């Protein structure tokens, strides 16, 4: 969309790979006000909101937070506060065409300054001077939208550049859209400290007959202790129980008769720690 | 655009008691031959739950307005599926979110949006008498959506969409919750050959969906799927189907796991003095005795305080009211 | 402020006659100095013509000498610029810029064909010259 | 005010190692955003290198990437940008310039090749790279 009527879109209910954006090395400008995209990944969020507009490499500048221009005045306007990330990529090659393409508009002079996230379709001539416009045009009445010329050996500063602005909202309680999260491998048989779906917890793994339900995730047996849980790549059930611990004791024929002495280990099959069971 | 139904009668609504329905999984915690007690949002046992008919014979076209104060039980006994799906909100006015769920033949859409819903919102399949075939035609729930946050469409799946002949056949169980901003849905489905009655027996209910919503639902629609084949405001045939209606209280539940994991039995810990027992013992069969169940206290009403009278007064009248200042 | 608001350009025939206007606001048109720059694609823009004195004196362009002429109308605050001649190398887009001060600077003459010498600057026009046009 | 003053370059051979140092006065480096441009002869300045966020994270240039490694250090308030592998395509003028400081931006990953973005340039120093350097 035109960077006057600039496009929002609102993106939720989802997994959100900022990585993958942050990874590419494509965009010119990557500028992030209050979230890096390493904590983006890990981060959750209500609603994110993107906004998409071809506008000037010099225009480029201007749309930032804390930035005053013609462009962020009167055609997209950034808060300063807000927390978000300005992504710009060169689309000199694709929008630019041999005879221009001017369908590309802008706000030239507006009679105020446009408000944070606001957007303004208005096509009214622009009234400059005492004498009214009236529809018509006139001297000091000019047509507020002007088109951009995208040459395609224009220059850098002024070749087309395509901007999507991230706006991460977290006014909604659920943070819905959030974020990915990327799962270690399985490890069955050895006692580990497990985080399934946030419940944590130590001890050791492995495959159980018993059926859950498909609805159902883990399990607890008397006393509300956990017994069982399903893995949520593989739709597998697996038990749990906790890895060997009890009392060590030491039998000894007393120092005054001698020195040697045995050590039991209380309710421990020791085949993982003359032996006897 | 939607008009007024007209050729609708009045008749008070009629009750019927609910047997030992209305019980769900209430987390997600597997248990296996085990009595678990827990207190949570349910359905009383042999309960008066509203019922609402949908009869040709007036033609009992019935989708009042009602409450949803902290959880609803919805059955529906149905044989050609009129029930269509559900509206949520509290002004329904376009001026605060609003809920939609709706099954209209196609696919399941459920929406959190802001509507202008009209006072009969519903759904409307037409039939032609040339062909043997059944399709949706009418959709009038709502009218606008500007400012929109969730939408969700299911995968297209096609259906009967006849009315077949006979009695009802098909009863769909439904509990709706709200609280800490996650809108619940639980649901089952069973195959019924009665004629008409709230079936018995136990089954319990599996959660279908969490949405995460987070808005304030007080006020609750449902929504019908009539018939065509004269004005459209009276041209209409219903279709023969009946939806019962129950409110959620706060109640503690002694359920019984079986070997499988499934909700075999349940028993009520606030019906009668043996379900008492019963949930005090964590047991379903209680020995021969007595036994300390609980507590009764008379709560105190009409709280009164008493002062002294005749306190000294203070001389206002003399210092305002003065001969000379 | 100072606004600068350009009127005119658009395809024209080879040897059409086309007139810009620059409109002026905040500022009086005679005291400071006018230049308009022509920018083609991908090169720094340069000043075909200058209102070189505060009384009207004029200075054009080896290129754009006679083809183009330069008047300022004090009454309505716009500068017209007059092209003559037009050509495909004349397509180019051009911008009305503001010099400094002639009173304050204490400048008579001012011409400079650099854009950074005149601290303000127009959006400007497009103007283009083909023969299908 | 900001001072940068850009040391090192000329000619070296291909495949050669070379440092260019920025030094910085007045203002606190790692607040900062770094960014390291190449401007070539005819051509706007573009950035090779960038120090994204202020603990030092670091983005590369596809082209510069692997070659070019920039290191700020603090305590001599000075920016390094090493080069290795250096080409003849890689001759150009490199200018160190100061992006928007971090904190008062709220900006945690900040890396804009484009020049306007970088508030403040240092004057740059030549690089070349020949075959007879
Ligand atoms: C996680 O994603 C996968 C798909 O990316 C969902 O199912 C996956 O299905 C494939 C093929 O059916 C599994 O690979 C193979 O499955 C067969 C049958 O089980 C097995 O015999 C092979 O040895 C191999 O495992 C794949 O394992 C499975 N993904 C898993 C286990 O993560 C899967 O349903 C997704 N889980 C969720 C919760 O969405
Ligand atoms: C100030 O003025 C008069 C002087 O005689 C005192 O007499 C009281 O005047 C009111 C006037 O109607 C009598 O009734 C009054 O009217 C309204 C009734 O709604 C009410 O707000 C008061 O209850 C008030 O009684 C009243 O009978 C009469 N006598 C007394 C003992 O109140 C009066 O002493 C003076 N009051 C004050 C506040 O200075
Ligand atoms: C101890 O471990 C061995 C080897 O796995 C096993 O055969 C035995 O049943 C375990 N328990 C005992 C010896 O009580």
């Amino acid at each position: 969309a035109s960077v006057y009527a600039w496009n929002r879109k609102r993106i939720s209910n989802c997994v959100a790979d900022y990585s993958v954006l942050y990874n590419s090395a494509s965009f010119s400008t990557f500028k992030c006000y209050g979230v890096s995209p390493t904590k983006l990944n890990d981060l959750c969020f209500t609603n994110v909101y993107a906004d998409s507009f071809v506008i000037r490499g010099d225009e480029v500048r201007q749309i930032a937070p804390g930035q005053t221009g013609k462009i962020a005045d009167y055609n997209y306007k950034l808060p300063d506060d807000f927390t978000g990330c300005v992504i710009a990529w060169n689309s000199n090659n694709l929008d630019s065409k041999v005879g221009g393409n001017y369908n590309y508009l802008y706000r030239l002079f507006r009679k105020s300054n446009l408000k944070p996230f606001e957007r303004d379709i208005s096509t009214e001539i622009y009234q400059a001077g005492s004498t009214p416009c009236n529809g018509v045009e006139g001297f000091n009445c000019y047509f507020p939208l002007q088109s951009y010329g995208f040459q395609p050996t224009n220059g850098v500063g002024y070749q087309p550049y395509r901007v999507v602005v991230l706006s991460f909202e977290l006014l909604h309680a659920p943070a819905t859209v959030c974020g990915p999260k990327k799962s270690t491998n399985l490890v069955k048989n050895k006692c580990v400290n497990f985080n399934f779906n946030g419940l944590t917890g130590t001890g050791v793994l492995t495959e159980s007959n018993k059926k859950f339900l498909p609805f159902q995730q883990f399990g607890r047996d008397i006393a509300d202790t956990t017994d069982a849980v399903r893995d949520p790549q593989t739709l597998e059930i697996l038990d749990i129980t906790p890895c060997s611990f009890g009392g060590v004791s030491v039998i000894t024929p007393g120092t005054n008769t001698s020195n040697q002495v045995a050590v039991l280990y209380q309710d421990v099959n020791c085949t993982e720690v003359n032996v006897f069971q | 655009q939607c008009v007024n139904l007209t050729t609708r009668t009045q008749l008070p609504p009629a009750y019927t008691n609910s047997f030992t329905r209305g019980v769900y999984y209430p987390d997600k915690v597997f248990r296996s031959s085990v009595l678990h007690s827990t207190q949570d949002l349910f359905l009383p046992f042999f309960s008066n739950v509203t019922w609402f008919h949908a009869i040709h014979v007036t033609k009992r076209f019935d989708n009042p307005v009602l409450p949803f104060n902290d959880g609803v039980y919805f059955a529906s006994t149905e044989k050609s599926n009129i029930i269509r799906g559900w509206i949520f909100g509290t002004t329904l006015d376009s001026k605060t979110q609003s809920l939609l769920i709706v099954n209209n033949a196609t696919n399941v859409v459920i929406k959190v949006c802001e509507f202008q819903f009209c006072n009969d919102p519903f759904l409307g399949v037409y039939y032609h008498k040339n062909n043997k075939s059944w399709m949706e035609s009418e959709f009038r729930v709502y009218s606008s959506a500007n400012n929109c946050t969730f939408e969700y469409v299911s995968q297209p799946f096609l259906m009967d969409l006849e009315g077949k002949q006979g009695n009802f056949k098909n009863l769909r169980e439904f509990v709706f919750k709200n609280i800490d901003g996650y809108f619940k849905i639980y649901s089952k489905h069973t195959p019924i050959n009665l004629v008409r009655d709230l079936p018995q027996g136990f089954s319990a209910l599996e959660p279908l969906v969490d949405l995460p919503i987070g808005i304030n639902i007080t006020r609750f629609q449902t929504l019908l799927a009539l018939h065509r084949s004269g004005d459209s405001s009276s041209g209409w045939t219903a279709g023969a189907a009946a939806y019962y209606v129950g409110y959620l209280q706060p109640r503690t539940f002694l359920l019984k796991y079986n070997e499988n994991g499934t909700i075999t039995d349940a028993v009520d810990c606030a019906l009668d003095p043996l379900s008492e027992t019963k949930c005090t013992l964590k047991s379903f069969t209680v020995e021969k005795g007595i036994y300390q169940t609980s507590n009764f206290r008379v709560q105190p009403t009409e709280s009164i305080v008493r002062f002294p009278n005749i306190t000294n007064l203070c001389p206002f009248g003399e210092v305002f009211n003065a001969t000379r200042f | 402020q100072v606004q600068l608001v350009e009127s005119g350009g658009g395809l024209v025939q080879p040897g059409g006659s086309l007139r810009l206007s620059c409109a002026a606001s905040g500022f009086t048109l005679d005291d400071y100095a006018i230049g308009w720059f022509r920018q083609a694609p991908g090169k720094e823009r340069e000043g075909v013509s200058f209102i070189t004195s505060s009384d009207g004196s004029t200075y054009y362009v080896d290129s754009v000498k006679g083809r183009f002429t330069i008047s300022r109308d004090n009454a309505k605050n716009t500068v017209y610029l007059q092209m003559n001649s037009l050509t495909p190398e004349d397509t180019a887009i051009y911008y009305c810029a503001v010099g400094p001060s002639f009173s304050y600077t204490g400048s008579t003459y001012y011409r400079s064909e650099l854009p950074w010498d005149y601290d303000y600057w127009g959006q400007g026009t497009q103007v283009t010259v083909s023969s299908g046009g």
